[PDB]
């Protein structure tokens, strides 16, 4: 409900969490194609936390059969590649990072994704994100 | 209490809760507050002055358009106060009065417009200055910084500085003495007049992500004429805009400038020639961090350079090195796979290639490293070490480290056997079959056994640890053993931490044991253990710890003695209170039998 | 008999006993007789009479000097006969009479002097023939050869042969129809008659370790135009002399032969440019074994290469390709420690990178070998190979094979997953801990598993062979299971051999293999099985064997129906005879209560 | 008995097993110094085998701690780089191979090693050697 887009082969939809409400937004030009892509993503949101050591917990399912937890380091602190690695709690991020993945083959079905944010150095989440993606 | 509190007493987490002042039931004597995110819209004098006893103030997101006069009237121990968000515009003379310990005001995004404007001449303890992301236009240091003696950074990054000036900067050339760190990232500076910099001394200068035309950063850069810097921090990011095309012709300007640290940060061209600049020689610690860099073929011999990291950087090949000066190499978290070959390096003494798929086929030669001053190598989460050399000139080592490196033919011979004084040795999680009885011998001197993931032959403990008699910590968890040998630990008379949880044991015996005079823990936990045969009067009068926990101890009679012992010292053991037994009845603690 | 036996009746092992003549008490109706090393001193006549089925005579090292004229008299049936090591030096007519269907002689180091001093112009049915290490000074070949027209392989090496003449190879000229493998090898070759080899048509011929002047080996490789040779086997030996400067002139003269299988073996300087000969370009499969290559850079594309190997050599990089008409390549054993590198190979069918430390990090793409036509790929025992793609290009390929290969992010996602016709699977003992129960998807056609050494979650058998249903073949041995979930096996309705041997299992349950109606057997030794749960009419009436060895089946009257069931239906069951319990009393196979 | 040489820091010293007296003649030039040599070993004898397939077990004893058994092979039937590799039973073998060892450190002390030739075909010992090195 909170955003969604439709590509030639993919449907991907978000939500907010449950046990996190706190806002953010998000999009990317263009809608993903599963069959590869090549592109950009904006993101617009207010810190809930330093940002200096941020990283992800993804909890991935393909047609309910969970995947292992991945963690995905974005920010550790030294020399980041990313200017946002800098923002403070309290001050608006506004960003656009760049991205491009191809040569993977997907199942068709029906994915989920629950994409939690944790700022590393206090272990508080940051935001948690409902995702799912319909591959046809 | 409409907020929520963390610990008893202290440290009262307010966060984001629909307030319009500050709760009056706050206990005092606490040293944390966070009213953030709370709509507050005025500050109102001695609203603090019960607190006496706050160090940490932060008001962040609340709404705070003004401030009264005597806002921080009774803070007398506010070591740090965050602002950031408030749209504060003007600050009105008189401001942060009561505060006389201050030494971090961050005042980041509050519609600030001037340095000048800025009544903090009297905070004569303010360590940090942080005014970025504030609608400055101009870099001039106002004249009251030469009250602010203990000050040494200062942040105005993502402003609207535009130019330089020599009027600028002239509180440092009067002050021959001040130990600043500047910082102005995201400026879109495209000026600097010519003689700016002259007689000035930094410690500390960033310029990430200000130029966007290889024309003007050559111009600007060239303008750096006299600058003597302690550390110069160059690059870009990634989600701006940057230069299209990088040549070394850029680092003009660069050659007559006194760098001691040139640090490179990510760039988005990058050409292998930047590093072969002749006016890098006199550079004392290169340093490169997400450079996408290929090949680094050959640098000439008088380059000065006595260090040399290399972080996250792409490479298609071992680096060729001949530096007679450096020393203290580390090539990190390479993003590709890459095999070792033969460097010399007269004046290395510390290495460290880790986190990379180093596989290093060759192993330990002098013939590999050209050094008899290594002191600190390190080989961790590599792809795969493969022994077959004593490590033959390498006999100063003092700290040695596998960590999750495939290390082969370890076995097979006496490896580390000229290693007479090495202290940290780590070869946890390499997957090694120990079915040879001479395997640590020579390390006379050793200090730290680390192995975890390691079988043995007959899962059975075998006799490794003669000669090993200064051992202080030794660690065996994980290994899948089902028994110790007999003679094993008869001369570890230091050892003083054993680590065996999350084996295979079925039993434990007091025959071992009993040479361990400076014992004091003996985890054992998880490893499946039902009785202790073996007279028990002979574990050490040292031990401090016993951890006995998701065993099977049985108490179902089975050595009436033990299971008296168990409930009886049990001011050491570890968790005594959920000791379940595991025969019929389960869910007890005590045998009915005493003494 | 003062000699040994090996099978009863047949198979009568006497070598080496202080004989004078043949033992008259051996059986007759044996097949293999050994009197080797017997000092036996002349043969005498019918001496083998009684002997009428033997067909594999051995006489080596006897001292045999003579040879009476009806001594083979009775043997109709001999095949082979070995006579190497005695010195017989004159071989008069009328020898090799009775023996009527020989079909190897084997006249090694016999102090033989020329071929036609050699009565053996009746032996019509002489397939080989080896008179190597026998004095002989000429190649001529007799022309009683005319005779013997199933003669396929002549055996020439380390004679005194010294020149070649064009009176020789006359009865190759005027019989275009024969078959002929000839060998010369250590032969010290010097001077080769012009017009030697014309119109001549061999099958093979070796030169290895005959020349030591590059002039001499030019001159005298010169002289074989004419020639039309299937394949040629050239290169020196280890513990020879040999030339020293190796150049490709000296492959100059091979350009005019028609060579079609060029074999490359030891050679002791290399210059890799040797195989950058433009007059190699129509040989039809090239190979190398043992030669000291160090960069295969870049070959012409006009060669017409089909096949190409490279055995035992060693190797500093992965070789640089892009023939266009090369099919089934194949690097193995390599001496080197060497990472992948993309080719392009538009007609490869067949890949063979086994036994080499390549270490592959990128993978299964089509961008890595240009080939839409693989069907046999092999990676195994290599380093370290790193999952990161799905075969996107290679829908052919009908054999894979990981066995002793680091195999990482195998699990990460469904690998395998475009393998749509793949039918012999092997991932064993590469560490695999399989989590996730989509890692098998997409093989719809395997017909093969093979995986030991590979762990689980929860050391339990998750439900990993949905949509597998043409397995036929299944192993699990040596994996640490503890239990098996509840639904695995419910649709692998063709499985014949389901292999558990070695594990950690602790009962068995009759509710799996209920559906397993093709099973055959049921292997589950060594993973100590105490009784068997469930309904026991329910195990598929096909099973033909039941491993239950090992195990710590007790026989307390624990589940006594299955106790009863053990000894009844055990015309299935392996070793039924030797069936302890572990229960005290041991030492049983039977229970008291029957029915 | 059957043969030794003294080095500069080695005893090197070998005689016939006891289950096998087939026999061999071998020696060395120069004797082995375990501080890196570089020469010939010299064989005569006379196979009591095919040769085709040879290889060896090697049980070594450190100061009397076995180490695992040790399996090289010498002789593979395809191309090998040996001349004797194509002998046979009765055919006198009279050879000299080249060799070098340099880089290892090899402790004080007494080793031994029980060296069994096989026939891989057919899995007879084709001769057993008893050795001796002493380093001091
Ligand atoms: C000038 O100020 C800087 C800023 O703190 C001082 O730097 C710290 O020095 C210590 C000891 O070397 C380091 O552990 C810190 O990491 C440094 N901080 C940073 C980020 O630079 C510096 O020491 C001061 N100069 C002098 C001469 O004392
Ligand atoms: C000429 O004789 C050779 C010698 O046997 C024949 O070669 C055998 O052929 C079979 C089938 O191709 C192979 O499996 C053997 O390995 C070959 N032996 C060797 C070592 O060459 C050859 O086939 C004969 N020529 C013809 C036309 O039949
Ligand atoms: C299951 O795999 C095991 C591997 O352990 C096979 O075990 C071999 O069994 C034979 C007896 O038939 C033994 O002589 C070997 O020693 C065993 N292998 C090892 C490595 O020890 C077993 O045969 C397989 N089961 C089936 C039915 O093939
Ligand atoms: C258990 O018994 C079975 C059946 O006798 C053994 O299976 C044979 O094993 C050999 C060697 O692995 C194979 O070559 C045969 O094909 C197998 N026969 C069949 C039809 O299964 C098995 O090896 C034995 N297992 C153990 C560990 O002793
Ligand atoms: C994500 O949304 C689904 C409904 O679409 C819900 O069932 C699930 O619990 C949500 N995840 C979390 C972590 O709340
Ligand atoms: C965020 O920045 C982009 C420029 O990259 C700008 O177009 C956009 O308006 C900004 N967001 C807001 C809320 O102004
Ligand atoms: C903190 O304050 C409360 C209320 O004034 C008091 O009961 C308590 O004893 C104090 N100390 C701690 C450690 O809670
Ligand atoms: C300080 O504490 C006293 C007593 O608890 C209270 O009456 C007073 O209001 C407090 N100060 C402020 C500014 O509220
Ligand atoms: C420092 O502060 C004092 C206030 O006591 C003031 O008189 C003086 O002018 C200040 N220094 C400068 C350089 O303004
Ligand atoms: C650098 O970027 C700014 C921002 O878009 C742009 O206005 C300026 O023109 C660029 N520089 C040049 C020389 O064009
Ligand atoms: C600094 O380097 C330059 C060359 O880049 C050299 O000419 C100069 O002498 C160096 N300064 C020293 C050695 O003090
Ligand atoms: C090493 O230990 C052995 C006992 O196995 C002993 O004989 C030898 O002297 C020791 N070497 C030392 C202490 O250098
Ligand atoms: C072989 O010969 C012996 C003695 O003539 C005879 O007893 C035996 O039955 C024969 N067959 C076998 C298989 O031993
Ligand atoms: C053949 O067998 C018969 C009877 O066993 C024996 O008398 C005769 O001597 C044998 N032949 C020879 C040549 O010994
Ligand atoms: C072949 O053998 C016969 C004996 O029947 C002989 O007459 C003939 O001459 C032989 N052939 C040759 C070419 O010698
Ligand atoms: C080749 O080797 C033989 C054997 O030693 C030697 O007699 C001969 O002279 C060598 N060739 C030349 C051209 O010297
Ligand atoms: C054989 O190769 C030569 C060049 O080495 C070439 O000239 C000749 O045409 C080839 N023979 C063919 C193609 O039949
Ligand atoms: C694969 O198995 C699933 C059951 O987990 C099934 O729903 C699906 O249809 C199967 N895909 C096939 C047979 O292609
Ligand atoms: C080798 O010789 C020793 C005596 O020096 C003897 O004890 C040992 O048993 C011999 N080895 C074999 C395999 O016979
Ligand atoms: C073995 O060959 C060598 C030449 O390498 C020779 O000197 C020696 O005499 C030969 N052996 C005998 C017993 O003649």
């Amino acid at each position: 409900q909170q955003w969604f887009c439709n590509s030639s082969d993919a449907i991907i939809s978000y939500s907010y969490c449950d046990h996190l409400k706190f806002p953010i937004s998000i999009s990317s030009e263009p809608c993903i194609r599963l069959r590869g892509t090549n592109g950009f993503v904006h993101v617009e949101f207010i810190p809930r936390g330093n940002l200096k050591y941020l990283y992800f917990n993804l909890f991935i399912s393909v047609n309910s059969i969970e995947l292992p937890k991945r963690k995905e380091v974005l920010c550790h602190g030294h020399d980041d590649d990313y200017s946002f690695c800098r923002a403070l709690k309290g001050e608006t991020v506004n960003t656009s990072i760049p991205f491009s993945f191809e040569g993977i083959l997907f199942p068709k079905g029906h994915y989920r994704c629950v994409a939690e944010a944790i700022a590393g150095d206090t272990e508080e989440k940051l935001f948690c994100l409902n995702f799912t993606i319909i591959h046809r | 209490n409409p907020c929520i509190e963390v610990v008893p007493n202290i440290t009262y987490q307010c966060m984001d809760q629909k307030l319009s002042k500050v709760p009056d039931d706050i206990p005092s004597s606490t040293k944390n507050i966070d009213l953030s995110f709370n709509p507050l819209k005025i500050l109102k004098s001695y609203s603090f002055s019960n607190f006496s006893e706050l160090q940490w103030l932060d008001l962040s997101r609340c709404e705070i358009e003004t401030i009264e006069d005597k806002a921080w009237h009774g803070l007398h121990h506010l070591s740090n106060l965050i602002l950031t968000g408030n749209p504060i515009q003007s600050f009105s003379p008189g401001s942060f009065s009561g505060l006389t310990s201050l030494e971090n005001l961050v005042a980041v995004e509050t519609k600030l417009a001037s340095l000048e404007s800025f009544p903090i001449g009297q905070l004569i303890t303010l360590k940090k200055l942080n005014v970025a992301h504030n609608f400055i236009h101009s870099c001039k240091l106002p004249a009251y910084f030469s009250n602010l003696t203990n000050l040494v950074h200062v942040d105005l990054s993502y402003n609207y500085i535009q130019t330089i000036t020599v009027n600028d900067l002239q509180f440092l050339r009067e002050n021959p003495q001040v130990n600043l760190s500047l910082d102005m990232s995201l400026n879109p500076i495209d000026f600097i007049q010519d003689q700016a910099f002259q007689g000035i001394k930094l410690h500390e200068l960033t310029l990430r992500g200000n130029f966007n035309s290889s024309n003007i950063m050559k111009t600007c850069l060239q303008n750096l004429a006299g600058l003597h810097v302690h550390r110069l921090i160059l690059g870009e990011f990634k989600d701006e805009r940057n230069l299209e095309i990088f040549e070394p012709s850029i680092m003009e300007g660069l050659c007559d400038v006194t760098i001691d640290e040139f640090r490179l940060t990510y760039t988005n061209d990058f050409s292998d020639d930047i590093v072969k600049f002749h006016c890098l020689a006199n550079v004392s610690a290169m340093s490169l961090a997400g450079v996408s860099i290929k090949y680094l073929e050959d640098v000439p011999k008088h380059f000065k350079w006595q260090s040399l990291s290399i972080i996250r950087c792409q490479l298609k090949q071992f680096p060729t090195l001949d530096l007679p000066f450096l020393k203290s190499l580390t090539l990190t978290m390479n993003k590709g796979s890459i095999s070792f070959k033969k460097v010399a390096l007269p004046s290395l003494s510390y290495l460290d290639l880790s986190r990379n798929a180093l596989s290093f086929s060759g192993c330990c030669s002098y013939s590999d490293l050209g050094t008899n001053s290594l002191r600190h190598l390190d080989l961790s989460f590599n792809g795969a070490i493969i022994m077959s050399a004593n490590f033959m000139g390498l006999e100063e080592l003092q700290h040695l480290d596998f960590q999750h490196s495939t290390l082969k033919r370890v076995t097979e011979f006496s490896a580390f056997l000229s290693l007479e004084k090495l202290l940290y040795l780590d070869i946890s999680y390499t997957n090694t079959k120990i079915d040879f009885d001479g395997i640590f011998l020579g390390l006379t001197s050793l200090n730290t056994l680390k192995m975890a993931g390691n079988s043995f032959k007959d899962n059975t403990l075998s006799n490794v640890f003669a000669n090993t008699t200064n051992l202080t910590f030794l660690d065996l968890s994980k290994c899948q053993l089902e028994q110790i040998s007999w003679g094993v630990f008869d001369t570890l008379h230091r050892l003083q931490l054993l680590n065996m949880s999350h084996n295979n044991l079925l039993f434990l015996d007091s025959s071992h044991y009993n040479q361990l005079y400076s014992l004091s823990t003996l985890d054992c936990s998880f490893n499946r253990i039902e009785t202790s045969k073996g007279i028990l009067q002979h574990f050490p009068k040292s031990l401090a710890f016993f951890n006995l926990t998701n065993n099977s101890v049985a108490c179902i009679c089975e050595h009436q003695k033990f299971l008296q012992w168990v409930k009886e010292q049990k001011q050491f053991l570890v968790n005594v209170e959920q000791m379940t037994c595991a025969t019929p009845v389960e869910m007890n603690t005590s045998l009915v039998l005493d003494f």
